[PDB]
């Protein structure tokens, strides 16, 4: 119901350049965690909610 | 006679290439200063969005 | 014919010239682009801190 | 044991910090011009931090 | 309030059109009379020829 | 000729190029300078807060 | 391949050398025959798009201009050509410039090398693959440009295939000019001429026609202008750098009497008199629609630029004036001076360079030029007005400071530009004003030291 506010605030629906390209770098930290941890166990690194 | 014509004619070919190679120096001039132009311009505006 | 030649391939110097400025040009025009991305990025960190202090 | 996903800025410039009990030898810089490491600034450079 | 603490836009644009100006001047100071010098030879020679 | 003036012409671009480098590095040395007074300078005044 | 290494493999029946994981799906194996034998599949009908895009980027540079217009529309495989093709070119395209689409730009500028590589283009092998080029391109052809070209184009045969063309430029020269002296090979003759003007009539979206450094007279003016005199779409005409002569001039005029759409006009540097001066004048001053008048590079005279100032007296549409290099003189000055001074004036651009004014015409300038509020710019550089000694000293020392403005000229530049900003809302700091807050700033600057001075040394008692 909070996104069915008549007038949702853009700050709600998009991320701004540095947002998108900390996501980048989230996403390329998570692969390197995936990629040197061939032998521990996944664990979530929660990074990216919705 | 047709030789001081000539040497008019001649000098008359060659007084057209000297009007056709400051034409041409006049649109390189022009060409410098549209795109000096267009570098100061740049300069200004982005000197005026900061 | 010589002298006009010589108004000739001067003209693959033209070219050449033309190409060489265009190229600096534009090469100059993306590091530009570059550095005022750059700049807007790092502005806006300094800004988002500027508002937490 | 634990590791950081992002290496920040803290660390690695609060050297120039110390500077908070000069009231002693006003030494010539004649003799403290070491060759900064190219690699520091190079690698500062191109890694660009997020 | 300070007047003149509330005012930094109106002011500083002020400056940045004096800025742009002075170097119009110092750009604008060494162009372009070439081109008075060729089309004046040229229009002399017309009248010449 | 045509050696000369291409060697000045790439050598006005790198000239360009080494100015236009100081310029941007002058103005992130500024930026990265104000912002160590958002995050160093935000702990150190955050003890100054405290202490105080 | 892989059915020769798995063969290998098998060989001895050893350990599995190749992976299960390590195994390429079809889909694999699919795209890079696909992109190693696109000319089998051109179409890829009923592929999704996903994979065309694959394809697209795992394929080389080098593909065929026909078959990749039609079936390839993806940005970034286009600025792949652009890097195979023009990265150590001339040049490289700029994107603004074409229409925010790389594959239109490197289709234009295929189109202009292929022209001018091209040998006697009536060939008919050649003509009918040129026809099929041209009706392929018929979908995104939007510009056409040629500047120093060698060959008497066939300018209607082309514009027939291209309806939406929305510039055209046809510049005449030698691109490759051998040892031979040729004087006919530079310059634009009566056919190429006459065609052109007959493919200008033949076309219904054309939006700007330059015919610039083709030292353009009347005779070939008056083909070019019947050309233009029935299509119903021309907004821009480029004839700058040409031979007109006074017959020219006239039917300019005539055709500014008669034109109802003409946006964009350049007819500088040319050989033209009075009488088309006071043609041209006519013309502009009943014309309600033109915008700039490009009289530079001329010898109108001042009488001829007198005479076009009354007329363009009712004139209330010129804006953009570049007439510089007409000899116009105090006649000319004052009688500027008068047009000036009306409040109807609208003009936007004034190039007036290249005259020979003097001194005596300041009590008129200035109090016409005080008579001016809406106009934005002026040149008048060049001047041999009241000239200050430090000046001459500076053009002796420095050639290249001959171009220093004379004082009375940017007193002109000064009080246009403080009225223009007082439009548009801007205070105004000028030498004076730029001394007066320097020096200002100095005081404040000095006046406020001594008082740090006097109560830190209050602390030593």
């Amino acid at each position: 119901e909070f996104k069915e506010q008549e007038n949702i605030p853009r700050q709600y629906i998009e991320n701004s350049p540095k947002e998108e390209l900390v996501l980048e770098h989230v996403i390329q930290f998570k692969r390197q965690f995936q990629y040197q941890l061939y032998y521990e166990d996944k664990r979530d690194l929660f990074l990216y909610p919705k | 006679e047709a030789f001081i014509q000539m040497l008019d004619k001649n000098l008359d070919e060659a007084e057209d290439q000297f009007q056709i190679a400051l034409r041409n120096h006049l649109i390189h001039i022009e060409n410098l200063m549209q795109l000096q132009e267009a570098r100061m311009r740049g300069l200004a505006e982005e000197f005026n969005r900061d | 014919v010589y002298k006009q030649k010589i108004k000739h391939l001067l003209f693959q110097n033209q070219d050449q010239q033309s190409e060489l400025k265009k190229d600096v040009e534009v090469t100059l025009k993306q590091l530009e682009d570059q550095h005022r991305i750059k700049s807007r990025e790092l502005k806006t960190d300094v800004r988002s801190l500027k508002v937490t202090k | 044991n634990w590791e950081y996903v992002m290496l920040d800025t803290l660390l690695f410039n609060k050297g120039n910090g110390n500077d908070e009990e000069g009231n002693e030898n006003i030494d010539d810089p004649l003799n403290k011009q070491a060759q900064r490491d190219p690699e520091q600034e190079q690698l500062q450079d191109i890694a660009q931090l997020l | 309030m300070n007047p003149s603490q509330t005012q930094k836009g109106k002011i500083q644009i002020q400056v940045s059109r004096g800025s742009i100006d002075l170097l119009v001047r110092t750009m604008y100071e060494d162009i372009n009379n070439i081109k008075l010098k060729n089309e004046r030879f040229q229009k002399k020679k017309r009248a010449e020829d | 000729e045509q050696e000369k003036s291409n060697l000045n012409i790439e050598d006005d671009g790198k000239k360009a190029k080494e100015k236009e480098d100081a310029y941007f590095e002058d103005i992130t040395k500024n930026m990265k300078q104000l912002k160590t007074q958002l995050k160093s300078e935000y702990l150190e005044k955050e003890k100054a807060n405290i202490q105080q | 391949m892989l059915a020769k290494k798995l063969a290998l493999a098998r060989s001895q029946g050893k350990p599995d050398p190749f992976k299960k994981d390590e195994f390429p799906l079809l889909q694999h194996i699919a795209v890079e025959v696909v992109s190693q034998n696109y000319i089998l599949y051109p179409d890829l009908k009923g592929v999704p798009e996903n994979v065309r895009d694959t394809i697209i980027s795992k394929i080389t540079t080098d593909l065929d201009i026909l078959t990749m217009a039609p079936n390839i529309d993806q940005e970034s495989f286009w600025q792949r050509a652009c890097k195979n093709r023009w990265e150590k070119s001339q040049k490289s395209i700029n994107i603004e410039e074409h229409g925010r689409s790389w594959k239109v730009a490197y289709l234009e500028r295929y189109m202009e090398e292929f022209l001018t590589n091209i040998q006697n283009a009536d060939d008919p092998n050649k003509k009918q693959i040129l026809q099929a080029e041209l009706k392929a391109a018929a979908s995104w052809i939007h510009t056409l440009n040629l500047q120093n070209i060698n060959q008497n184009i066939d300018i209607d045969f082309i514009c027939k295939y291209l309806p939406l063309l929305t510039s055209l430029t046809l510049t005449y020269g030698t691109k490759y000019s051998g040892m031979d002296y040729n004087k006919q090979s530079v310059g634009m003759k009566l056919s190429e001429a006459a065609n052109l003007g007959e493919a200008i009539k033949n076309c219904y979206s054309l939006l700007s026609l330059n015919i610039s450094a083709n030292m353009i007279d009347d005779d070939l003016l008056r083909f070019i202008m019947a050309g233009v005199n029935m299509n119903i779409s021309l907004i821009e005409l480029n004839l700058s750098h040409n031979k007109i002569e006074d017959q020219g001039a006239r039917r300019i005029a005539k055709f500014l009497m008669r034109n109802e759409i003409l946006l964009y006009l350049n007819l500088g540097n040319n050989l033209i008199g009075y009488e088309g001066s006071r043609y041209l004048a006519q013309a502009l001053k009943v014309n309600k629609n033109l915008q700039s008048l490009n009289l530079k590079l001329n010898n109108l005279g001042d009488k001829a630029g007198k005479k076009l100032f009354q007329d363009l007296m009712l004139n209330k549409t010129l804006l953009e004036l570049d007439v510089s290099g007409n000899q116009f003189e105090f006649e000319t000055a004052l009688k500027l001076s008068d047009y000036v001074a009306d409040s109807m004036c609208g003009l936007k651009v004034l190039n007036i360079a290249n005259n020979d004014f003097n001194d005596s015409c300041y009590e008129n300038l200035k109090t016409g030029f005080t008579k001016n509020y809406s106009l934005a710019k002026l040149d008048l550089r060049g001047n041999k007005f009241s000239k200050t000694q430090e000046e001459k000293e500076q053009e002796l020392k420095d050639p290249f400071r001959m171009f220093n403005l004379s004082q009375t000229e940017k007193e002109l530049t000064q009080i246009i530009i403080r009225h223009d900003l007082t439009a548009q809302k801007i205070q105004f700091f000028s030498e004076s004003d730029l001394d007066k807050i320097k020096q200002l700033k100095e005081l404040q600057g000095a006046k406020q030291e001594p008082e740090k001075v006097i109560q830190q040394d209050q602390n030593k008692e």
